[PDB]
C-alpha cells in the first residue's frame, strides 16, 4: 500500500514521499500523462506500467509483507497479488534511490499546469 | 488519469484544492490501510475500491472523456473501462465537495501508525 511504498522511499531516498515524490513531475504525482520529465519521473511511469499488470488487487490498498536486508528490499508474501505489488514498489523505490542525485524541486506541484506533451506508453 | 481527477477536484472545490488530498486520513492519497477516519476519508476508500474493480485498463494512465457543464462534472462518450474510471473520479470529486466542510486538517499527513485497524473490506 502507499504507506509501505513511502517507507521504502524513505529507506532508499531519505525523503518523505508525501512532501516530495507525491507531488512530483508528470508521473510521480497527480499526472499520468505527458512526458516523464527526468529519471525520477521515469521511475514512477515504469511503476505505473508494473501496476497495470496487477488486476486481482489494487496496488494502493494491497498491504504486503516486506523487509530490508543485505541492502535489498525483500518481498515476502505468499499471496500472489501482494507479492506482485510489493515487487513493483521495490523496483520503483530502488529506481528513485538511484536518481535522487537529479531530483529537482522545481518539478514539485508541476502537474497542475504542465504535462501536455505526447504521453509515455507502457 | 490523476491529472483529470485533479482537474475535477479543482473545478469543483476551487484552485489548489487537490493538494489537500495528497495525504489525508487512512485512504486519501498515500495511505491504504485501516479504517476510514471521516467522510472525506471514506470518499477516498470508495474511490480506491472503485478503481480496484476496473478491468481492462489502468486508472493512473487512462485518459477518458469528461467535461464540466454548468458546474457539474459529466463523463463523456467513453467506451468500456474508460466509462468506469471516469465515473469513479466523478463520484469521488463530488463526494469531496459534499464533505468539504468536514475536512479535518488534523488528518493531514498521518503516519501509518494511525491506521493500524483491521482494514475495511470493499
Amino acid at each position: 500500500n502507499l504507506f509501505q511504498f513511502g517507507d521504502m522511499i524513505l529507506q532508499k531516498t531519505g525523503k518523505e514521499a508525501v512532501h516530495s515524490y507525491a507531488i512530483y513531475g508528470c508521473y510521480c504525482g497527480w499526472g499520468g500523462q505527458a512526458r516523464a520529465q527526468d529519471a525520477t519521473d521515469r521511475c514512477c511511469f515504469a511503476q505505473d506500467c508494473c501496476y497495470g499488470r496487477v488486476n486481482d488487487c489494487n496496488p494502493k490498498t494491497a498491504t504486503y509483507t516486506y523487509s530490508f536486508e543485505n541492502g535489498d528490499i525483500v518481498c515476502g508474501d505468499n499471496d500472489l497479488c501482494l507479492r506482485a505489488v510489493c515487487e513493483c514498489d521495490r523496483a520503483a523505490a530502488i529506481c528513485l534511490g538511484e536518481n535522487v542525485n537529479t531530483y529537482d524541486k522545481n518539478y514539485e506541484y508541476y502537474s497542475i499546469s504542465h504535462c501536455t506533451e505526447e504521453s509515455e506508453q507502457c | 488519469n490523476l491529472f483529470q481527477f485533479a482537474k475535477m477536484i479543482n473545478g469543483k472545490l476551487g484552485a489548489f484544492s487537490v493538494w489537500n488530498y495528497i495525504s489525508y486520513g487512512c485512504y486519501c492519497g498515500w495511505g491504504g490501510q485501516g479504517t476510514p477516519k471521516d467522510a472525506t476519508d471514506r470518499c477516498c476508500f470508495v474511490h480506491d475500491c472503485c478503481y480496484g474493480r476496473v478491468r481492462g485498463c489502468n486508472p493512473k494512465l487512462a485518459i477518458y472523456s469528461y467535461s464540466f457543464k454548468k458546474g457539474n462534472i459529466v463523463c463523456g462518450k467513453n467506451n468500456g473501462c474508460l466509462r468506469d474510471i471516469c465515473e469513479c473520479d466523478r463520484v469521488a470529486a463530488n463526494c469531496f465537495h459534499q464533505n468539504k466542510n468536514t475536512y479535518n486538517k488534523n488528518y493531514k499527513f498521518l503516519s501509518s501508525s494511525r491506521c493500524r485497524q483491521t482494514s475495511e473490506q470493499c
